[PDB]
């Protein structure tokens, strides 16, 4: 019945503002700190997505959902495919393709409880680390963007979907390593980096039909005129007290 | 702006409010300040609205039950009389106006409900409520009814629900307890119960309003009405031999009138402060000033000691006091409106069918519970906008009336506040919304729905039989659609008339081409969206 469109970035996280320094000035913070804090996740991102998410043979041949990939994969089991040693628009090149993001699936539904144990020891205490100092450094932005999604997450009606410029393999990073994973279901997440997010709005519509109400939240101007063009009412995030009034409409149960 | 040296005041269109303009009268001639009364509609909401923007009247009347709420909300001036004016007024009364300790408005008058009764039909009006039935039975025999009285309206409700053991807020510890609500209990549904059956046994109407009862009893068709001191101007004038005595008891029990004492607060955005202050204490809470509004509308039993020793000698006044006395003076504390906001729902939805008595005071329960505990943190006009649209599209049309309730101090508002006013069958309040604001072309398919739905309803019942297609049709060309919400070859004419509202003879023949149109057509047009975009200016 309710679905909630997210944007990432400077909505439920904050993240590339760290590394411009434009959380640091709008908030009063320091600099320093600041895009120390910024750099320290950015590798982490990169390091999740490489190591673990196919990055490097994916980056330019990304897509926008990770169901799109048409090919003869069979479902055969990959817990023992060797990604390394199998040569990665054939139909054999498609069905690679198809196994990378069928075992990127794997992984997220795997690790998304458990991203400490994916990326290991020591780098789960650095992140662990760095997670309370992001904290800190932004009075509990994601603390609270959390709190919202797993209001509506408990909510019989109503679910939440992701909609990002930001390619979709290091958005999964992004979304494992901010403990987001269990909040949105892989099949939830859209990347509009090569489409814009009206196409991926329309797929979201296609998708939950005509009758629910879709409800858009992010700090950006293009969502907002993807709301406005198909008349879904808007919530922006121009600020972290807009975050908090909308965890006050939620628990009053107005949104 | 409120005009300085000007005084503007605020009543209710049941009260004298002709009279209260004779005691401005004589103000002005004393004073050289000329004062003005009016009784606008919904006046208890409607002051809240406007004296927030430092606009309103001057001085402002209503049961004492709504102050609380506007002292809260900073609207109202603490009043500062001496102990010579203090000892004039009952103790009793003041205490209806003290709230945190201050004194925050004039007590005028009390108010409680009676059981008004025609003593030519019923020389003996029943003791109790359970004997109204077969007492009912007996008279239709005559073409009369027993009982007829305001059932849109819970201040006439409550004093049946409140009988067996209703109650709005506990009492205890020196303070009503918000957290403590009485709306459900048993005491409660029995009384409502009893209500619904008077109108399932056919005994009454749940249609029946203020009008309606006033109209039947002071025309002799129904024995029996419930109104307060006020109604009995009129009953004079219609020459009916009426009594005013105790209100029925139920199981045993007296009925329990919530009590209201009448009160003048003064606006905190008033200029004229110490003269509304002249007004109230030396001219209107005067033997004159008083006589003056009683003798227009009743009072009640008025809160002028040197005054009510005279009025008290009525029988009227007599049985007034003793219903006052069997029931509860009001809170007025401001969660009163959260307590009134609820019950009117649950008795209108009980009575008319729509739900159950325990449904319908179960809701009531806890939507009063829960908005007398909301906080206090506001909303921008844009996340209220967003709010409005997603309530609607959801469906959720009981959570957006009490969203609306919430708002403190945009054309979604409106639109919102339009939707509502349908879904409760306020069509008045609906044509006025949207008939006084001009609102945007992708609202309008659905605000043109409201008005000819809610025009066809209203037809339709005065038929007493269903409307059939040329009834619509004639409803329609009998209220048209107003301006403020109505209106390929245009998709032509509507891009060039943003670029140039006027086209010279050369570029209508241009349009005229493009169009398919005659350069008389292409005229017209021009002509006639020119006028409309005029008349949306002047809203
Ligand atoms: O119906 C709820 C309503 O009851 C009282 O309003 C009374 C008012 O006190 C009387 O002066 C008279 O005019 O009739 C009114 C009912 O129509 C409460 O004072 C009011 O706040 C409440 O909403
Ligand atoms: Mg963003």
């Amino acid at each position: 019945e309710r679905v909630f469109v997210w944007d990432l970035d400077e909505t439920i996280i904050i993240f590339h503002s760290l590394l411009t320094g434009t959380f640091a000035s709008r908030y009063g913070k320091d600099t320093t700190t600041s895009v120390r804090i910024g750099l320290m996740m950015e590798e982490m991102i990169f390091n999740l997505a490489d190591t673990h998410l196919f990055f490097n043979d994916l980056e330019d041949c990304d897509q926008i959902h990770v169901d799109d990939v048409s090919s003869d994969d069979n479902g055969q089991d990959l817990s023992t495919y060797n990604f390394s040693a199998d040569g990665f628009g054939g139909v054999d090149w498609m069905r690679k393709l198809a196994f990378r993001y069928r075992r990127v699936k794997e992984m997220y539904n795997t690790y998304k409880n458990n991203v400490g144990g994916l990326i290991g020891t020591p780098k789960r205490e650095t992140w662990l680390q760095l997670r309370a100092e992001l904290e800190a450094l932004t009075d509990l932005w994601l603390t609270h963007s959390l709190k919202a999604l797993n209001l509506i997450n408990s909510r019989p009606n109503c679910v939440n979907v992701l909609v990002t410029t930001t390619q979709l393999i290091p958005a999964l990073a992004k979304v494992l390593l901010y403990g987001l994973g269990s909040v949105f279901p892989i099949e939830n997440i859209y990347s509009a980096t090569k489409t814009g997010k009206e196409s991926c709005f329309e797929r979201i519509m296609q998708r939950f039909g005509r009758k629910a109400v879709y409800v858009v939240i992010g700090d950006g101007v293009e969502e907002e005129q993807g709301a406005k063009k198909h008349n879904m009412p808007f919530w922006r995030i121009s600020c972290h007290a807009d975050l908090e009034a909308l965890r006050h409409a939620l628990e009053l149960e107005y949104l | 702006k409120i005009e300085e040296g000007k005084l503007v005041i605020w009543i209710n269109g049941d009260k004298g409010y002709n009279g209260l303009a004779e005691v401005g009268k004589k103000f002005e001639k004393d004073t050289g300040i000329k004062v003005t009364v009016e009784h606008p509609d919904k006046l208890e909401e409607k002051f809240p609205q406007v004296a927030a923007t430092g606009d309103g009247p001057d001085i402002i009347f209503w049961a004492h039950d709504r102050f609380g709420g506007y002292a809260q909300s900073g609207l109202l001036a603490e009043i500062t009389p001496d102990k010579a004016f203090q000892d004039k007024l009952y103790p009793f009364t003041w205490d209806a106006v003290r709230y945190n300790g201050k004194l925050i408005a004039y007590p005028i008058a009390v108010e409680a409900l009676s059981l008004i009764y025609n003593k030519d039909l019923l020389p003996n009006p029943p003791k109790t409520w359970e004997e109204i039935p077969a007492l009912d039975k007996e008279l239709k025999a005559k073409g009369k009814s027993a009982l007829m009285f305001n059932l849109q309206e819970p201040y006439f409700t409550w004093p049946l629900i409140a009988a067996d053991g209703g109650y709005a807020f506990k009492y205890a510890a020196g303070k009503y307890d918000i957290k403590d609500v009485g709306v459900d209990n048993a005491g409660a549904k029995a009384g409502l119960t009893f209500l619904v059956d008077l109108i399932k046994n056919k005994h009454m109407n749940a249609d029946t309003d203020y009008s309606i009862a006033e109209a039947a009893f002071n025309k002799g068709e129904t024995a029996m009405t419930i109104n307060g001191p006020w109604a009995w101007s009129n009953i004079d004038t219609s020459k009916v031999n009426y009594g005013v005595t105790v209100l029925p008891t139920f199981k045993g029990q007296p009925s329990k009138p919530f009590v209201g004492v009448l009160s003048a607060g003064i606006n905190a955005a008033s200029p004229n402060k110490e003269l509304a202050k002249e007004f109230l204490e030396n001219y209107l809470l005067t033997d004159e000033g008083l006589e003056a509004v009683n003798k227009d509308k009743p009072l009640g039993a008025v809160a002028l000691k040197s005054y009510e020793e005279e009025l008290a000698k009525d029988p009227r006044i007599a049985a007034t006091m003793e219903n006052a006395q069997k029931g509860e003076i009001m809170p007025n504390i401001p969660q009163m409106s959260a307590f009134w906001y609820a019950v009117r729902t649950a008795v209108i939805n009980a009575a008319s069918g729509r739900q159950t008595v325990d449904a319908a005071l179960a809701a009531a329960q806890t939507n009063a519970a829960a908005m007398s505990m909301l906080p206090s943190f506001g909303f921008t006009q844009e996340q209220v906008a967003c709010v409005c649209e997603v309530l609607q599209q959801g469906g959720n049309l009981e959570r957006l009336g009490r969203f609306l309730w919430s708002l403190p101090a945009n054309e979604s508002v409106l639109k919102a506040k339009a939707v509502v006013a349908f879904h409760r069958g306020n069509f008045r309040e609906l044509y006025k919304i949207l008939e006084s604001h001009q609102f945007s072309p992708h609202n309008h398919p659905k605000l043109q729905q409201l008005w000819l739905k809610a025009h066809y309803v209203e037809a339709e019942k005065l038929r007493g039989r269903p409307l059939g297609a040329v009834g619509k049709y004639r409803v329609r060309r009998k209220f048209p659609l107003p301006r403020t919400i109505w209106d390929k070859s245009r998709g032509v004419l509507r891009e060039w008339y943003a670029h140039n509202p006027y086209p010279s003879p050369r570029e209508k023949r241009e349009l005229a081409e493009a169009t398919g149109l005659t350069t008389t057509q292409v005229s017209n047009w021009f002509k006639n969206r020119r006028q409309r975009d005029r008349a949306a200016e002047a809203k």
